[PDB]
């Protein structure tokens, strides 16, 4: 997803999601020791 | 003022199959006789498997009213392995654009959607049937290897055509490249002779055509209508094609050189919403011997006395000039909401003085609605603003409104009697109507 | 009888040649109870907006709360014409056409009304709530069908005639035109009535878009004060066809969307201190003439009206009809107004 051709028209903003992410898990800044 | 409405040749197709909704005239001159010829893009076939395909019923005048399908095609949808259609024939509106050279018949169809061969899809790029004396042939440039609505792959390839002087056929595509629009130009000569009943895409050595623009320009409809005519000297036919939604539905009208495609000039309609180019029609209108310009705006709206605003339509008439000019002169219709303008189809020399004519239709107008068509003769100066004659439909509404004056076409004679003739197709009644141009005699008291 | 605009009813005689005159006087009430209406397009592009659709329930209806006697609102959705080239006909991507990016979105629609006009805002706040997008395949989108569906449908939506009725169009790109439609084969031009059967525009795939002067008719026969909220640089677009269409207003969307209970109230506020009057004449030969006398005194030609109106102000319009030629009535009403002067002309030749 997010890489077929470039899609204008109305679904050009839905052609944005579910495009490849990261998922970040760290600690709070808040809460070190 | 001359056109005989005392005895109108009447013609009929099947109920409910719009016929009438774009007609011609047939003319080979090798058998000397007249035909008309009549689309009827919601007609049955006999085509199997197929529902509602499209017919192009040739009728005859003298005296025979027997209107005999053309088969341009007979079987129905190939296939690109079992049980995985190729294509989808059936709604195609086939026959929605007739046009006739002396010897050629090209007939369109588009609403052909169409199996890409890449994946499972349905792009309504549409055909064309070339029929030349005995062969038969399919032209179709918008089902390509690149197709997408990204692409042509939504061409409707079809929508107009046209016949250049030269042996050339014009195309306009109004969907291509998220419906920016296309006009696509290739010759009868290499149409025939590059035609594998087994190929798709077949690429044409001598094709022109216009390419993508930026997306500013989507939804522009370029090709919603074409029209051909000298405009710059070089003798050959130079493409004429309405965009009526450019420039913020402003509405535009191109003119591209008719040797290389390349712009020449440009026209822009003056309010929003009006569907400037939306009938486009290049005729000589004032006998200079240079073609004139004429541009439909159906939609437009006009200021009222009391300045309520009223949607009447308006027609822009622009003379060519020697020098590369053009005079403009505006023209507005006569009745609110009847689209005024919808066709324009010059019609030669309808009373054979030196200047020819031009009759522009108002579908919606006239009494109950029926329609009204309206006759202009040219002068030395130019356009004669004032209508000679009123062309009235007789038919009454059976479900939607007779729309008589939605297709029409002229300058031929059936008769012989010298002068030009004219057919009006009132598609809503699926009828279709013959005139009669009567001699002019001047008397000299 | 009429309390806002006086006199409600004059009869004048006139004979060819002559001109008559008489003073018509508009007074605007103090407060209005308002019936406001949501039409919502719910496209793809609208996507991250109707989620802002949450916070507009109990604060607009608490800055309205000093302008407006009582409040209303309602809903309701449009996207398209469900038909090709406008959405696509594959068997997977007809019901939905995200389905190429894993989304749920909802099947495509004409024009579905919602939830028609109630004060319990809490039910507003629960339609929203629950509503889901849908797709198709062309920049512009299908507004101005749902608009005049909107607008003639009466008892469905559920105006009130002693209101002030509002319409609130909320878009983001320029809408579809009357012939646009043929290349889709609809080649029918709409007829005017209004066709919710299930409260499911049936006919959107049948007949083909209104046009600019059928929707302003049919707007300003319903007395339905248009108030446009697009939010790209389509608010342009939507403003420079303001003087086509009489009596609406267009107001700008900022990326943030925090702007949309300001902008109804402000465009509410415009709207109320505003007076402008037309002629509905079917009579042959009678020509009006009418000047407006406003506060400040100026000579207006009455087509535009007299703006800067509050109450405690009496806006007048002097008018004069001629008798030109020989051979009924004519109506002359405050755009946006719910009464009507009603000139029972009587002609003698
Ligand atoms: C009648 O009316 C029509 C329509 O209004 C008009 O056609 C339009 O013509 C213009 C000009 O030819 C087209 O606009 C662009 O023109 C440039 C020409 O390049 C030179 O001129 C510009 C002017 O500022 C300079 O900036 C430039 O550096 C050059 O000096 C073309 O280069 C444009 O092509 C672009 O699109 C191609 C396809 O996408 C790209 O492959 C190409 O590289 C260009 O891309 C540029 O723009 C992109 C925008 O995103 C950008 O990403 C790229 O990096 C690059 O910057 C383009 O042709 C306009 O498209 C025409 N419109 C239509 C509908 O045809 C006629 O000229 C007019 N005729 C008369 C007689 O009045
Ligand atoms: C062409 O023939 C077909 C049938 O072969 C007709 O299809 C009818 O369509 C209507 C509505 O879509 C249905 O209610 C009918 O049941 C269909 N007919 C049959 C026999 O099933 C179609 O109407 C015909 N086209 C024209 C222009 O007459
Ligand atoms: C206004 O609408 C809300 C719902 O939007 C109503 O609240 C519901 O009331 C019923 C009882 O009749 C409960 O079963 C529901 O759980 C309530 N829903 C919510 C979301 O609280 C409310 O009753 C309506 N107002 C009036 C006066 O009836
Ligand atoms: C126009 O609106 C006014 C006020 O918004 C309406 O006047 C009300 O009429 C109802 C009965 O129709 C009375 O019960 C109210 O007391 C009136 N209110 C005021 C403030 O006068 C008027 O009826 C509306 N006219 C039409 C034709 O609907
Ligand atoms: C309202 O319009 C009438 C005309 O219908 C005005 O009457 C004219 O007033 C001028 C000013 O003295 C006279 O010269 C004319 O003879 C009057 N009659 C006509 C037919 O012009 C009247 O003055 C206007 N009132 C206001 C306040 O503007
Ligand atoms: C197309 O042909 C005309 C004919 O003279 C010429 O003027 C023009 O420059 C040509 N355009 C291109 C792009 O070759
Ligand atoms: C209307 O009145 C103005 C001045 O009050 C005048 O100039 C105009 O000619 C009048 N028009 C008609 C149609 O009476
Ligand atoms: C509108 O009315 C208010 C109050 O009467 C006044 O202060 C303001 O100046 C007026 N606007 C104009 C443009 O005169
Ligand atoms: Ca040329
Ligand atoms: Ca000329
Ligand atoms: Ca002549
Ligand atoms: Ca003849
Ligand atoms: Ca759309
Ligand atoms: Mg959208």
């Amino acid at each position: 997803n997010g890489f077929t051709t470039g899609r204008r028209g109305d679904l050009a903003t839905i052609h944005g999601m579910n495009r490849p992410f990261l998922l970040l898990m760290a600690t709070p800044l808040e809460r070190a020791q | 003022f001359n056109l005989d409405v005392d005895s109108p040749a009447e013609y009929s197709g099947p109920e409910g199959s719009y016929f009438g909704f774009a007609v011609d005239f047939f003319v080979p001159s090798a058998s000397s006789r007249m035909f008309l010829l009549v689309g009827a893009p919601k007609a049955n076939t006999t085509q199997p498997g197929i529902v509602e395909g499209g017919q192009v019923l040739k009728c005859d005048w003298s005296s025979t009213r027997r209107c005999q399908p053309i088969e341009f095609d007979a079987t129905g949808n190939r296939d690109y392995a079992k049980d995985d259609p190729l294509e989808f024939k059936s709604h195609q509106w086939f026959g929605a654009s007739v046009r006739s050279k002396q010897d050629k018949i090209l007939a369109c169809a588009p609403l052909y959607h169409w199996r890409t061969e890449m994946k499972q899809e349905r792009e309504p790029v549409g055909t064309c049937f070339l029929q030349d004396g005995t062969k038969t042939v399919e032209y179709a440039p918008c089902r390509s290897q690149d197709i997408d609505a990204d692409g042509q792959g939504f061409c409707q390839g079809g929508f107009s055509i046209d016949f250049t002087k030269a042996d050339r056929v014009l195309l306009g595509g109004p969907g291509s490249f998220y419906w920016q629009g296309q006009l696509i130009s290739d010759q009868v000569a290499e149409i025939v002779s590059k035609y594998d009943p087994n190929v798709y895409s077949i690429k044409y050595n001598n094709q022109l055509a216009t390419r993508t623009a930026q997306a500013i320009f989507d939804d522009s409809y370029l090709g919603y209508s074409v029209a051909v005519g000298d405009f710059n000297g070089d003798g050959i036919d130079d493409f004429v094609s309405g965009v009526p939604r450019a420039a913020r539905t402003l509405g535009m009208v191109y003119i591209y050189d008719g040797k290389n495609m390349s712009s020449l000039y440009n026209f822009t309609g003056e309010q929003m919403a009006a569907y400037f180019g939306f009938s486009v029609a290049a005729t000589d209108i004032n006998g200079d011997d240079y073609a004139d310009v004429f541009i439909g705006a159906p939609l437009f709206m006009d200021r009222g006395s009391d300045g309520k605003l009223q949607e009447v339509g308006q027609v822009s008439v622009s003379l060519q000039r020697a020098s590369g000019d053009f005079q403009t002169t505006k023209l507005n219709g006569f009745e609110v909401f009847a689209r005024f303008g919808s066709a324009i189809a010059p019609l030669g020399d309808l009373d054979q003085d030196g200047f020819n004519d031009i009759a522009i239709a108002a579908p919606y107008g006239g009494e109950d609605k029926k329609g009204i068509v309206y006759i202009f003769n040219g002068r030395s100066t130019g356009l004669n603003a004032v209508p000679s004659q009123i062309l009235e439909g007789q038919w009454a509404a059976r479900s939607m409104p007779p729309s008589f004056g939605y297709s029409m076409k002229g300058a031929t004679d059936i008769d012989k009697n010298g002068y030009p003739d004219l057919i009006v197709g009132a598609f809503g009644v699926d009828r279709a109507i013959l005139y009669r141009a009567r001699p002019v005699i001047t008397v000299n008291a | 009888i009429n309390t806002q605009v006086t006199p409600g009813e004059v009869s004048i005689q006139l004979r060819p040649g002559a001109e008559a005159n008489f003073m018509l006087k508009v007074h605007p009430l103090k407060k209005y109870p308002v019936d406001l209406y949501y039409l919502v397009d719910v496209s793809a592009s609208m996507h991250n907006n109707i989620e802002k659709l949450n916070s507009v329930g109990n604060d607009l209806s608490r800055k309205m709360a000093f302008f407006s006697r009582d409040f209303r609102l309602g809903f309701g959705s449009y996207v398209d014409k469900t038909v090709s080239p406008y959405i696509s006909i594959h068997p997977e991507r007809i019901h939905n056409q995200c389905s190429d990016y894993n989304l749920d979105c909802m099947p495509p629609h004409g024009y579905i009304h919602v939830l028609s006009l109630t004060e319990n805002i809490t039910e507003f706040e629960k339609a929203v709530h629950r509503q889901k997008i849908s797709g198709n395949i062309d920049t512009p989108e299908g507004g101005f069908d749902a608009m005049l569906q909107a607008a003639v449908c009466e008892s469905h939506i559920g105006w009130r005639k002693e209101a002030k009725r509002l319409l609130l169009v909320m878009t983001d790109q320029t809408s579809h035109l009357a012939l646009d439609s043929k290349l889709a084969g609809i080649v029918v031009p709409n007829d005017g009535n209004c066709h919710l059967k299930n409260n499911v525009y049936v006919k959107s795939t049948t007949m083909e878009h209104p046009s600019l002067g059928q929707l302003s008719e049919k707007l300003i026969d319903n007395n339905i004060n248009v108030i446009f909220a697009v939010q790209g640089k389509q608010f342009h677009w939507y403003k420079d066809l303001l003087p086509l269409l009489p009596g609406t207003i267009a107001g700008e969307i900022e990326s943030k969307a925090a702007n949309l209970n300001n902008l109804v109230v402000e465009a509410y506020q415009k709207l109320i201190s505003e007076v402008k009057v037309q002629v509905e004449n079917q009579v042959q030969g009678i020509y009006f003439n009418i000047t407006a006398i406003c506060p400040d005194g100026s000579r207006k030609p009455g087509m535009e009206g007299c703006r800067n109106v509050t109450s405690n102000d009496e806006v007048l319009f002097n008018v004069t009809v001629t008798m030109k030629k020989c051979d009924n009535y004519a109506i002359i009403k405050p755009i946006g107004f719910n009464e009507t002067a009603k000139i029972h002309i009587h002609r003698n030749c």
